[PDB]
Parts: C-alpha cells; structure tokens; sequence
C-alpha cells in the first residue's frame, strides 16, 4: 500500500516480522553497540598499552601483549585527559589516541548510547505487540548500574580512569580501590544491592524449585519432563495450589503467595529495587558521600579506644589505600 | 604571537587553542647581537619550543651510520621549556654567555619509533651553562633521571623506597636473573645543546633564536640503555 | 610545536563545530532526512483512517 | 582528522535523524490494538 | 644435625604454600634440593643474637 | 601460542552464539 | 668470532621478534594447549553424536 | 543412504545451493589469507632485512 | 518456502568405521615419529 | 663462600629420572602433540558421528 | 611424551583390532 520511501522505510524499520526488531530505538542501539563492539574486540586483542594514571606508566591490557583473558583489559582514558572529550580526531595520531586511553572512550560513550536506546528498544517492540511496557523499567536497573560505573562515577570523580576498566582483572582492581576509597561494604546501598541479588537468587531458586516440584504428571521416566509441556498449550504445565500447600507448610500459610500474579511482580520487583539502590550507591559514592565510619567509635572510661571489627576493616582499607595508585600521589590527601 | 599579542588574551582565549605550548616570537628587532649593550643581564622569560625530536637508532645495516630516525609524538602539548630565569652576560666583542636556574627547565617527553618502540626521555635544560658567539653558543645541561628515587615499579621495586627483590618470587628471588632488575639507580646524566641567535630587539630586551639540543633517553633506572635523542626548535628569552 | 592537531578539545564551541564544513554536514542531512519525510506525512497519516484535525492522534 | 570528524558528523546527524523523524511519523497509531 | 630433619624445617615443603594451578612436582616449584647451607645465626654489631 | 588460543576461543564463542541466534530451532505452536 | 656472536645480540636485537615488546612467557605451561584442545573437541564431539543421532529420526 | 565420499553431491543439480557452497569454500580461502597474513605480522622481524 | 528436493541421508556401516578408525591410527602411527622428529 | 658453586658442586646426579636408563629427553616439537592429537579426534569424531547415526537408523 | 604417545598409538591401534573381529557386524544370510 505505502508508496513513499520514508512511508515504506518507517513501515520495515517498525516491521514485527524481522527476526530482530529493530524499531527506531534500534536505529540508534544498532550503530553505536556495534561500534563499541568493534573497538572493543580490536583494542582487547591488539591495543598498545595505555598511560591510564596520566604518570608516563603505561599499563598493558592487550592479549597480544602478555595479557590472557582474565588479565586482559580495556584500560580506562589517561588521568592527564580527565572529564575531557577525547575522540579520535582530536588526537594527532592514531598512536597517540591509543596511548591515551582513546579507545575507553569511544567505547563509553557509544555503549552509554547502546544501554539507552537497548532500554527503549524494549519498549517499543512491548507497544508493537500489545503488551504491557514495564520490562523496559526492569531493565532500567542494570542500565543504571552501567551508567553509574562507567560515567557517574567518572564524572564525581574528575576523570575517566577511574571508571570501571573493561576487564576482568580489571573490574577487581576497580572493587578494591573503591571499598578503600569510600567503604563501600559499610554503605546501605551496597547492603541493599547484595540484598537484592542474594535475595534474587534465592527467589529465583526457590520459585524454579517449587514450579518444578509441582509439574502435573504428562510424560514417562525415560523422556525429560521438558516434553509434558508443548509451546503454545492454553491449560497450566504444573499446580499452583500444591505448590502454595507445600511452602505454606513449609514456613506458615500466610507467607507463601496464592497468587501468581503477586509473586511474579514480587520475583521483579526484588532485585530490580535493589539493584536501583546499589547503582545509586556508586552514584552517591561518586560524590563522596561514603559508607558509614565507625573508626575509634568505641572508647572505654578513660578515653582508650577499644577496637571493633570496623576498625579491623579500616586496617584492610588503609592497607589498599597506601598502595593503590603508588606513584600517582604526590600529596597526603587523596581528595582526588 | 609576540609577547605583547599573547598577554592580549585572556587564559578561556587560550585554553585548548595550543598556542599556551609555544614560545613567543620576537617580530621586528634586528639580527644583529650588537645592539645589546654589552654587560650582565638576566635572563627572563627563557622558553624553548621544539619543533622536532628525533632518537638516533643504531643500523641493523652495518656500516655503523646510526642516524636519528624520525618519531611521532606522545603526550601531546606538554614539552615546551618556559619561565626558565638565570643570567645572559654579552660581550663587546660578540661572545655570549648563557646560564639558566630555575623555572619549568624540564619535561617528560615519551616518542614512539618506527615499530612501536615508545621511548621516553626528560627534555631539560637543566643547569644549562652555554658560552659562544653570537651566531652559535652551545654548552652542557644536566639531564636528571626519568624517575625519581621513590617510584616503584610495577612489582613494587624502588631505589630508595620498595622492595630490593622480586616478592612474588619467594624462593627464585634474589637470583642472578633478576639481579639487575631488582636494583634501580637514579643517577644523571648530561647533554649537549647549542643555541643559536637570530632576532635581537634592544629597545624591549627581547632576543630569539633556534637551538639543537642532544640529550640521552630513559634508562628505565638503569635497566636499560639510554637512547640519544636530538631535539631541535626554537627559543626566546627577555633580558632584563 | 612538532605535530598538527584540530586543538579545538575543551574550548566550548557549538554543536562542537570548529570549522563551517560540518555546519554542511549536519544542515545538508538533516535536510535531507526532513525532506523525505515532508512528503510522506499525507500517506502516513492516511493510513490511520482519521484526517489530522483537531482531535487525531492517540488520545485516553 | 577532521574528514574522519565531517563523516562521523555526518553518520552521527544521520541517525538521529532518523530516530528523530521516525518517531514523528505517527509512531503512537502503529500499535496492534482498536 | 640430620640434613634430612633440617629439609622438614624448610617452609617448601609445607603443603599449605601452594596453589591450585601451580602444577606439578614441588621440585618444580623451587628446584632440587642440592645441600643444607647450615643454621644461619644473625649477630648484632654488639655481638647480640638476631 | 597462548594469544592464539585465546583469541580461538573467543571467536569461538562467538561463532556459537551467532548460530544459536539465527540457526536455531523455531518454536513452533503445538 | 664470540665476540661478534654476543656482539649483535647486545646490539639491534635477533629475530622472529615477539608479540607486541615481549610475549615469549616461556612459563606458560604449553601443555594447556594440549589440556584446552582436548577439553574442547572430546566433549564437543559427544554432543555432536548425539545432535545428530537426534536430528536424523 | 549416500556413501561419506558423496555428501556433497547434494548441490550437484541445485544450482542456488552451488553458489552458497562455493561462496563458503571463499570465505574460507579468504579468511585463512587474512588469518595467515596476521600469523606473520606477528612474527616477522623487519629490523635485519639484509641477513 | 518448499522443501530442498535434493536432500540426502550420509551412512556410515560399522565395518566402514572399522577401517575409518584404522586408517586414522594407522596414519598417525606411521606419521608421528617424522611430526616429532 | 659464594653458594654459586654449591650447585656446581653437585656432580652427583640430582634430578628427575628421564624414561631412559640412558636418559630420553630429546629436541621434538611439542607441536607433535598436539598435531597427533588432532589428526586422531577431529576425524574419530567425523566417523563416530556418521556411524552412531546410521547405527541409530 | 612421545614415548606415552607412541604407546598410545600402538595400543590404541591393537583395541581396535579387537573390537573389529569380537564386536563385528555380524554377516546375515539375506
Ligand atoms: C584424587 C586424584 C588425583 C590426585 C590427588 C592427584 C595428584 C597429583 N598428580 Mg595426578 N592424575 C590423576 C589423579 C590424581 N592426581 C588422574 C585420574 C590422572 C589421569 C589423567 C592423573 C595423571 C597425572 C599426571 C600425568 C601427573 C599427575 C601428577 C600429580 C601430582 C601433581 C599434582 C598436580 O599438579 O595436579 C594439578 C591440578 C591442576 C593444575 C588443576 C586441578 C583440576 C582443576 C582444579 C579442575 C578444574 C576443571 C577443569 C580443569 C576445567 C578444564 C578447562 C580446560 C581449559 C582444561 C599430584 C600429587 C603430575 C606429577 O607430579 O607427576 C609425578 C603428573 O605429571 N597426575
Ligand atoms: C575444486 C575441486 C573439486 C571439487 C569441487 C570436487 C567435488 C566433488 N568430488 Mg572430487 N576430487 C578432486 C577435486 C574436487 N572434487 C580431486 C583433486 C580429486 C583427486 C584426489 C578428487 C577425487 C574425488 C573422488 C574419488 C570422489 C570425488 C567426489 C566428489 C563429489 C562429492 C565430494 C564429497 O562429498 O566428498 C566429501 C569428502 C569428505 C566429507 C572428507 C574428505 C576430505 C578430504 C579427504 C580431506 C579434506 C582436506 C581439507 C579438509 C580441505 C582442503 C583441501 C584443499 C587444500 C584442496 C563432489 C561433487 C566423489 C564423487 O564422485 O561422488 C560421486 C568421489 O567419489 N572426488
Ligand atoms: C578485491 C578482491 C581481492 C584483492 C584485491 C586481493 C588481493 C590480494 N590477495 Mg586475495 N582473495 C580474494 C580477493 C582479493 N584478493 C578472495 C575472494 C579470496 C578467496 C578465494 C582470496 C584469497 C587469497 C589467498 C589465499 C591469498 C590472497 C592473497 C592476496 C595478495 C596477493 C595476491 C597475489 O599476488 O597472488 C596472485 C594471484 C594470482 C596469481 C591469480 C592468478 C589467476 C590465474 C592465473 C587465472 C588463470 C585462469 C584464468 C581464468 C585465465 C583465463 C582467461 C584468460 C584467457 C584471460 C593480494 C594483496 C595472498 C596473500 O598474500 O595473502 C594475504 C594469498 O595467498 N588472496
Ligand atoms: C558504516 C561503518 C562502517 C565501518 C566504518 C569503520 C570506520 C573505522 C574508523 C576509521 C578510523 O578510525 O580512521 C582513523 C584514521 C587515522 O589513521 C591514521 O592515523 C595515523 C597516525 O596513527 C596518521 O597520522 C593519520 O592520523 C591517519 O591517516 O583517520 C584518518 O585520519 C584517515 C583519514 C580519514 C578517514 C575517513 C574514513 C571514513
Ligand atoms: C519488604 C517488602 C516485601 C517483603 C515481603 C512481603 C510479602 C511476603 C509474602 C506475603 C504473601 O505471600 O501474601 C501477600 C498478602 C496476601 O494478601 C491477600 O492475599 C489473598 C490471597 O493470597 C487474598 O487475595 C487477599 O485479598 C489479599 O489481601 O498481601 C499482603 O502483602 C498483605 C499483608 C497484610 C498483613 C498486615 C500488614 C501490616
Ligand atoms: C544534557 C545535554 C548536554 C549537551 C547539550 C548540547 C548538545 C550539543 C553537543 O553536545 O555538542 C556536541 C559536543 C561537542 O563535540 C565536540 O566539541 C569539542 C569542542 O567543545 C570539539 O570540537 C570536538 O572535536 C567535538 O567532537 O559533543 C558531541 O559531539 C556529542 C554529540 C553526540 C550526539 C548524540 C545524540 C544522542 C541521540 C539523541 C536523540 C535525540 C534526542
Ligand atoms: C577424559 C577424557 C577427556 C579429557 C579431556 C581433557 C581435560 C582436561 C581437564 C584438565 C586436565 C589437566 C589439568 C591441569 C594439568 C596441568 O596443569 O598440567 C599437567 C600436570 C602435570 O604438570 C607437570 O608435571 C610435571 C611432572 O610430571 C612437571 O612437574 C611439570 O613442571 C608440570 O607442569 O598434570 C597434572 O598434574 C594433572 C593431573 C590431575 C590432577 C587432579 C588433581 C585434582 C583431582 C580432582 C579434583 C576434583 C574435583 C575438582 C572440582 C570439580
Ligand atoms: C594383545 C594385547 C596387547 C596389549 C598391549 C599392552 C601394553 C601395556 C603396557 C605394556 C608395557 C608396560 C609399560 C612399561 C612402562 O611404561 O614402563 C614402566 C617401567 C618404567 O621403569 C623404567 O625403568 C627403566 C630403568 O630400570 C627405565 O630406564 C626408566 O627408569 C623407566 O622407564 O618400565 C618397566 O620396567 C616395565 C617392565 C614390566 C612391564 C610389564 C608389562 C605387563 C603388561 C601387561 C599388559
Ligand atoms: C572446535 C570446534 C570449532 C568451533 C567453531 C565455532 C564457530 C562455529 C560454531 C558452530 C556451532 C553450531 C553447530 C550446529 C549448527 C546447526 O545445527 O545448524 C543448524 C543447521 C540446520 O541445517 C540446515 O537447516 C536449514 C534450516 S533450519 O536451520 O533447520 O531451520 C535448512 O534449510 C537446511 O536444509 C539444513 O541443512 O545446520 C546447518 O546446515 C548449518 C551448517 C552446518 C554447520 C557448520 C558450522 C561450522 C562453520 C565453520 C566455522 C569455522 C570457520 C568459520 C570461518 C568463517
Ligand atoms: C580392546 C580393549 C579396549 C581398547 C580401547 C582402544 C580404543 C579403540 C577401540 C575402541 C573404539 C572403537 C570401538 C567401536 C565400537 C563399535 O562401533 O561397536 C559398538 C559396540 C558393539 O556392540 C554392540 O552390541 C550389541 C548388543 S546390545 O545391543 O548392547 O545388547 C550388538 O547389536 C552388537 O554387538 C553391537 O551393536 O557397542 C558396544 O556395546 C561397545 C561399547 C562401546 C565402545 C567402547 C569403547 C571403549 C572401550 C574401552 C576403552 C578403555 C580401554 C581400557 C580398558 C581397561
Ligand atoms: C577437517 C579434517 C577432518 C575430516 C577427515 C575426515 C576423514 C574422511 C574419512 C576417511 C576414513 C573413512 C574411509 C574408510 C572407511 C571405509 O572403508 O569406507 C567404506 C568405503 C566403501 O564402503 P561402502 O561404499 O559400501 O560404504 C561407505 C559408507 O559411507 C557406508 O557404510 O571404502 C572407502 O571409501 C575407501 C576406503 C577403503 C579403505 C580405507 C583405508 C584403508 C587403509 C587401511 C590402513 C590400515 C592398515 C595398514 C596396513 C599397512
Ligand atoms: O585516579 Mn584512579 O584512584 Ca580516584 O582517589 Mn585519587 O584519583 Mn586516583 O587516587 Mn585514589
Ligand atoms: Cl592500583
């Protein structure tokens, strides 16, 4: 029907029977996550080593210069760049784009980009079949943690080589400096954030075992159970109410959930408030309002500081605060 | 921009344009030294921007020519000499000589050859003690370590702060191999720089030139050979 | 100074355009991506079955 | 470097474009319901 | 002194100095035992004992 | 040599994930 | 003539050169190749009997 | 069923699926040539060209 | 679209694995020695 | 003095047995391994797929 | 090694054999 080129280009790119939906969000995640993904597989095969402290040390994050996989990384933008904008035409040579850190960027910003639109993605192709749009809001949470470890927490901070690096090893160093910079196991939000993922694990445990201990009898025991349940069937594969009856026995009858409804919002609304939690935790932290200091919080009658295991923790925190960064101080406070 | 052009501008005019990474130029003047009057000055203002820097590579072609290949910059605008002060004593007869004492006199300079080979050195001009005519006055500049004696390297060894030995290795450490690795070393070493002058402006004490400067690389605190490093621009200076 | 660079990091320049050329670029696109789409706004909207007046569009 | 800057402002200012304009083209009336 | 009693005072042969990929025999690790070099007693300028 | 094997089995992976995506069995209704 | 021989290698370096400065890590165990491979391909082909054992009926 | 020395001669008379596999043999041939081509860069030792 | 007409089923009878797997030892007996050298 | 004869010192054999009595630890390339490791899976299991198949009907 | 892959091989090849006349196809008149 449409004879336009934009009529029938709107008609393709909004189209539900492609095999991946693209949609106009898509326009914008399909371009910047495959130029993301581009450089990112090219720079963690074959980048020089980066100056990441701005110090003249360059740090080599490359599997073709003596990193494996789990060493390997993506080294964060040079600390002389800091919060500037670094693309690779402001650069004089391409060498010195990668010295510098260039490609971290390029990847940021691009997956920032990709996060973003892959969020509103998931929102579109919801309206296009006529579904509720709240997964998007779900997948809100991981973007947010993305967002606050790759920029939030840069842009407190004053630079890009504070951002996570994209590695493996990497990503360790970036825990480990950041529990001795701001305490980050003693704030609530991190509280929240294991709360959320130790309690999703054991909802997702508990609500996977449950389904699978109450699945109606329609196979044999040499075929998988798999097979009593066919794509498409309109009745329930397993019984609610036996699954109900055993873990309200289980604890107390009342706090089981009878209705699935309930429980799959609250299968949802778990991890995903405290993942939301825990990425604003790194947001605040960004901005260093650290987690709570109970140093020298105990003293007896004659002012004698009596140790606690807080205190025990700031041995371990002063411990990686002395050396992370060794060369790179050159004054006693790091209020960088 | 002259002098008088530059402090024209306000620091926003000049942050991220690039001209704060260069000397001034003295415009007009004359070329002849002559017009100083001879005497004691002191030296302001001193600055030299390089134009060039060039590593000289020992030939793979026998012969023995080693010759100072070309390089690509590093660490962007960051390695031009300004604020050095000392004194500039002119003679009748034409001779010239040069002292420099403080201001920035040094600048780490990282290069990267043909190859991938980044080499870093500290472009100085530190203690520069240059005596000669006109037309070509050169002398020694001392060229202090890269790092300094308190910089640990990746595997926390120093000279005079760190470990004198290889820790992750508790039984292979101390060994011949790492011997050489294990102690660092953060000793000077000198250079070679020959100034020339070609403008001289006497009504505002202002005097220019260009300047060829040779100077070893980074020894990695002596766990490597230094590399020689020719490096060639220009200078400007304000006596006073 | 030793290599050439576009220098214009960190120097608050609209839209990031140090030269006029990429004022062409960005006008000459967008031009052109608004310019297919002028001309299909009728057929677009014909497929709703409603004319644009003063009540068309997805209302609660 | 800046024919790389001009074609990636180009790139850059064509998608959006369409990000823009496509969602200007009566996208709330493609949905599946009446 | 035995040498062979000396060798179990060596913290190389405490089984709890390893590690999971650190593969193969402990003579892979620090070498072959070769000699006892004998007690090595530290002595202050003093004279006292370290 | 270890860069070679690395590197195999990254593209490895990938190579996997890409036909699970689009070689993969349709679900089919019933 | 070992003067020579230890002449050139303290001059312009050998060849056959090395990933990036220095990938040689000579410690490596080399028989992870051997240990990688094998837990590749041994578990890869007991799934591939079976596929296609399956796809076939 | 077919011997294993006549699998390919399924594309004998399909004249669409021919292309598909000669166009495979290609990306195949051109992939080694790019993977040996990267294999020897990251061998080769330009400093010495003369021995 | 319609099923590919051409669509065949390999074999492989337990006396051709025989030689198949004989073949391949075999081989690799007579090839080692010279791999390793 | 220097323990850097002590090691030298040690003419007596110290050291894990090679397979031989008169000593078996030659120059082969490792890479024989892992060439005959390949040239016995990749087509054990090509014949392994194609018979279990068959074997399968 | 190539002592263990050389027995390897050789055994390798003589279990083969073995399961080549026990574990046969059996040859069944029409
Ligand atoms: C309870 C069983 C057991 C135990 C306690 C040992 C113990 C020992 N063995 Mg041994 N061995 C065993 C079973 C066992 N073996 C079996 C079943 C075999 C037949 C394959 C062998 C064959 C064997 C050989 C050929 C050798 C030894 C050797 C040794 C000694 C060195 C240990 C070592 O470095 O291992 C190291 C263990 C590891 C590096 C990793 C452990 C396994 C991890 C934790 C499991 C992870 C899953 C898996 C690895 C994932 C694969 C990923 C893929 C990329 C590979 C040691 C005392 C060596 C020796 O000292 O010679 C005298 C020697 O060369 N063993
Ligand atoms: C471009 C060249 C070419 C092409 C397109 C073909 C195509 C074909 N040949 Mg053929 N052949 C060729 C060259 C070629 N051949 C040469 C040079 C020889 C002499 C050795 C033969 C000898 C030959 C015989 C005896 C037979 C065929 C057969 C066939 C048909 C079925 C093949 C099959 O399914 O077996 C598939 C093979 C396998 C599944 C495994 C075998 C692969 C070999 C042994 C090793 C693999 C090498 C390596 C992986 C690939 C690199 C090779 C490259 C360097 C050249 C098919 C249409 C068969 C036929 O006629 O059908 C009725 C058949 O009986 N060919
Ligand atoms: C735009 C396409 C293109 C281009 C520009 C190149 C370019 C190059 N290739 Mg490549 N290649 C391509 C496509 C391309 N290739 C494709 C599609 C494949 C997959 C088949 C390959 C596979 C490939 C391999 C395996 C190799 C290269 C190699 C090379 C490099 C050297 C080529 C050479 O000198 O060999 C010379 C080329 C020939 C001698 C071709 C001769 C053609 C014969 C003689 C024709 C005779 C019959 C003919 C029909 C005559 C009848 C008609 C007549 C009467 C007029 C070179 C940079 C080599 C390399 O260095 O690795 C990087 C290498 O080995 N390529
Ligand atoms: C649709 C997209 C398809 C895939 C597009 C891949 C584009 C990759 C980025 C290209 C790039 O980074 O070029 C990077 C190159 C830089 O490459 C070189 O770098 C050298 C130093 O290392 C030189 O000094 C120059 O800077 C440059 O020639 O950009 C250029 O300067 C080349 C000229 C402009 C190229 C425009 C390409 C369009
Ligand atoms: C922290 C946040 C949440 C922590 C967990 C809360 C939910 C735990 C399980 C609760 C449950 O299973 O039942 C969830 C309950 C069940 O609520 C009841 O469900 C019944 C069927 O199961 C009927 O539908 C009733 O109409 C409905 O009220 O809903 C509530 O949460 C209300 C609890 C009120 C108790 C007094 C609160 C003061
Ligand atoms: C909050 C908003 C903050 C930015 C507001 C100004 C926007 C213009 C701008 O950023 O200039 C553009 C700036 C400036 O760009 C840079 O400017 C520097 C000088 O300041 C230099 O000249 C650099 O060379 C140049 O790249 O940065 C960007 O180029 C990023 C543009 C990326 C556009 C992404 C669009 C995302 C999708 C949007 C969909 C529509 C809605
Ligand atoms: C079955 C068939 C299919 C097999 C597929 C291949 C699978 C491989 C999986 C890995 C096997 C190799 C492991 C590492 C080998 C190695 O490092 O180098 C090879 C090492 C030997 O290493 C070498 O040894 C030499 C002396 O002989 C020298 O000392 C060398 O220096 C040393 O490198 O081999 C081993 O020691 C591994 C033997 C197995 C030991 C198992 C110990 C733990 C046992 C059980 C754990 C149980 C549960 C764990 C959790 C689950
Ligand atoms: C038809 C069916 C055929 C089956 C073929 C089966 C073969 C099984 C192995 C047979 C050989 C045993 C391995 C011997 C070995 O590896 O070295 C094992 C030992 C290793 O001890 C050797 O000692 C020598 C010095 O004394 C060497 O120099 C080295 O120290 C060491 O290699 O060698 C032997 O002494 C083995 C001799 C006794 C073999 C009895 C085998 C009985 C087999 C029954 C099946
Ligand atoms: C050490 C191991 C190597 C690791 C390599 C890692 C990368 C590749 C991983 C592949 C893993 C997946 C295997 C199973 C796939 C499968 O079942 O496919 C499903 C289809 C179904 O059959 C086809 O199906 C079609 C439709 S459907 O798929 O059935 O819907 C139908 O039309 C057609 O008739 C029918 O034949 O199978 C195929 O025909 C696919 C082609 C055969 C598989 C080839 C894989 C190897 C490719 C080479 C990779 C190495 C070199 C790469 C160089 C660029
Ligand atoms: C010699 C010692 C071992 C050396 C191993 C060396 C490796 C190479 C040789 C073995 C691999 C090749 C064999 C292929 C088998 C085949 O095609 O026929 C398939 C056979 C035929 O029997 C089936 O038996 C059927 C009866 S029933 O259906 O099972 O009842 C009947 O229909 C018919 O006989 C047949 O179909 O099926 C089997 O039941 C055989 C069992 C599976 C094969 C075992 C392989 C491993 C052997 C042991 C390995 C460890 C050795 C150390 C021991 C301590
Ligand atoms: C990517 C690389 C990996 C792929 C490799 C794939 C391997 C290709 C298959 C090759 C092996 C299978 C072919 C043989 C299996 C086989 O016999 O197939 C059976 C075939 C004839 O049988 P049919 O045609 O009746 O059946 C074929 C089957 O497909 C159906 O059952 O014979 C041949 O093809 C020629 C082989 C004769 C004998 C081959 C080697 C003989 C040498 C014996 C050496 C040992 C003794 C030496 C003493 C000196
Ligand atoms: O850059 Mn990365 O880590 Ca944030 O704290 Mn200050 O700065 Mn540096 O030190 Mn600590
Ligand atoms: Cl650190």
């Amino acid at each position: 029907e449409s004879t336009s080129l934009w009529a029938r280009f709107c008609e393709w790119v909004t189209s539900t029977e492609n095999r991946l939906y693209i949609g106009w969000f898509g326009v914008l995640m399909i371009p910047t996550l495959l130029t993301a993904t581009s450089v990112f597989i090219i720079a963690f095969i074959a980048a020089p080593p980066v100056d990441i402290d701005g110090i003249r040390e360059p740090v080599s994050g490359s599997l073709l210069y003596g990193n494996n996989i789990i060493t390997g990384a993506i080294i964060p933008t040079s600390n002389a760049i800091g919060l500037h904008f670094y693309p690779i035409w402001e650069a004089a040579s391409l060498d010195e784009w990668l010295y510098n850190g260039g490609p971290y960027q390029l990847i940021v910003c691009h997956f920032f980009l990709g996060v973003c639109s892959y969020m509103g993605r998931e929102w579109e192709l919801s309206f296009r079949l006529g579904m509720r749009p709240w997964i998007a809001v779900a997948y809100s949470a991981p973007v947010a943690a993305a967002t606050a470890v790759f920029i939030i927490y840069p842009l407190g901070q004053g630079s890009f080589s504070d951002g996570m690096p994209l590695g493996i090893s990497g990503t360790f160093n970036f825990m480990i400096v950041f529990q001795a910079e701001h305490n980050i196991l003693m704030h609530p939000f991190h509280m929240l954030g294991v709360a959320g993922v130790f309690g999703g694990s054991l909802f997702s445990a508990m609500h996977g075992s449950l389904v699978t201990s109450s699945l109606i009898r329609e196979t044999t025991e040499n075929e998988s159970a798999n097979e009593g349940y066919k794509f498409g069937q309109e009745e329930e594969t397993y019984n609610i109410v036996a699954a109900h009856g055993y873990f309200g026995r289980l604890i107390f009858q009342y706090a089981s959930f009878n209705n699935s409804r309930s429980l799959h919002f609250f299968l949802a609304a778990w991890p995903v408030v405290g993942i939301w939690f825990t990425a604003l935790g790194i947001s605040t932290m960004a901005f260093n309002l650290n987690g709570f200091n109970f140093n020298q919080s105990v003293v007896d009658s004659q002012g004698r500081v009596i140790n606690t295991w807080a205190d025990i923790i700031n041995r371990a925190n002063l411990g990686m605060e002395v050396m992370h960064e060794r060369n790179a101080h050159n004054f006693p406070l790091d209020l960088a | 921009l002259t002098f008088d052009q530059l402090q024209g501008l306000t620091y926003l005019q000049v942050k991220g344009t690039g001209i704060a990474n260069t000397c001034p130029t003295l415009d007009s003047g004359s070329s002849n030294v002559k017009d100083l009057k001879p005497g004691t000055y002191k030296l302001g203002k001193f600055c030299m921007e390089p134009t060039s820097f060039t590593v000289k590579e020992e030939s793979q072609f026998k012969g023995g020519d080693a010759e100072f290949v070309p390089t690509k910059l590093m660490t962007r605008l960051t390695y031009t000499l300004d604020e050095m002060s000392g004194q500039f004593k002119v003679d009748g007869s034409g001779n010239v000589e040069l002292k420099e004492t403080d201001g920035i006199d040094y600048a780490p300079v990282t290069v990267q050859l043909p190859g991938g080979e980044r080499v870093p050195f500290l472009f100085s001009v530190k203690e520069l003690d240059a005596k000669g005519n006109a037309d070509g006055f050169g002398g020694e500049f001392v060229v202090p370590s890269y790092r300094g004696a308190t910089f640990l390297d990746p595997k926390g060894r120093g000279a005079a702060t760190g470990y004198d030995t290889a820790v992750a290795l508790p039984a292979a450490g101390d060994d011949e191999e790492y011997l050489k690795e294990n102690i660092k070393s953060a000793g000077a070493m000198k250079g070679q720089a020959v100034f020339s002058i070609a403008k001289v402006d006497a009504a505002t004490g202002e005097i220019a030139g260009v300047f060829e400067s040779v100077q070893p690389s980074d020894t990695d605190l002596g766990a490597k050979a230094p590399k020689d490093v020719k490096i060639t621009g220009l200078w400007y200076a304000q006596l006073s | 100074l030793v290599d050439d660079r576009l220098a214009g990091e960190g120097t608050g320049k609209i839209l990031g355009i140090n030269d006029p050329s990429l004022f062409w670029a960005i006008t000459i696109v967008f031009t052109i991506v608004w310019g297919v789409f002028y001309v299909s706004t009728r057929e677009i909207d014909a497929a709703s079955d409603r004319e644009n007046d003063d009540d068309f569009g997805l209302t609660l | 470097m800046l024919t790389l800057k001009i074609f990636v402002y180009t790139v850059v200012t064509f998608f959006v474009s369409l990000f823009i304009f496509g969602f200007l083209s009566n996208d709330p009336g493609r949905n599946p319901g009446q | 002194i035995p040498e062979k009693l000396a060798f179990y005072d060596y913290i190389g042969n405490n089984p709890a100095k390893g590690g999971l990929f650190r593969a193969g025999a402990m003579n892979s690790g620090d070498g072959i035992a070769v000699g006892w070099l004998g007690h090595a007693v530290f002595k202050d300028k003093q004279g006292n004992e370290l | 040599m270890e860069a070679l094997v690395y590197t195999f089995l990254l593209v490895g992976t990938l190579g996997i994930i890409f036909f699970a995506i689009f070689f993969r069995e349709p679900p089919r209704i019933v | 003539x070992x003067x020579x021989x230890x002449x050139x290698x303290x001059x312009x370096x050998x060849x056959x050169x090395x990933x990036x400065x220095x990938x040689x890590x000579m410690e490596v165990n080399i028989l992870g190749v051997i240990a990688t491979a094998l837990f590749i391909i041994i578990p890869t082909s007991f799934l591939l009997i079976l596929y296609v054992k399956t796809a076939s009926q | 069923g077919l011997p294993w020395y006549r699998v390919h001669t399924v594309v004998l008379n399909d004249p669409g699926r021919l292309i598909a596999v000669h166009l495979m043999h290609t990306s195949l041939v051109s992939g080694w040539a790019g993977s040996m081509a990267f294999y020897e860069l990251a061998v080769f030792d330009p400093s010495d060209p003369v021995l | 679209a319609k099923p590919n007409p051409n669509k065949q089923s390999v074999e492989l009878n337990r006396t051709s694995l025989y030689w198949g797997l004989l073949l391949i030892f075999v081989l690799a007996v007579l090839f080692s020695s010279y791999i390793f050298n």
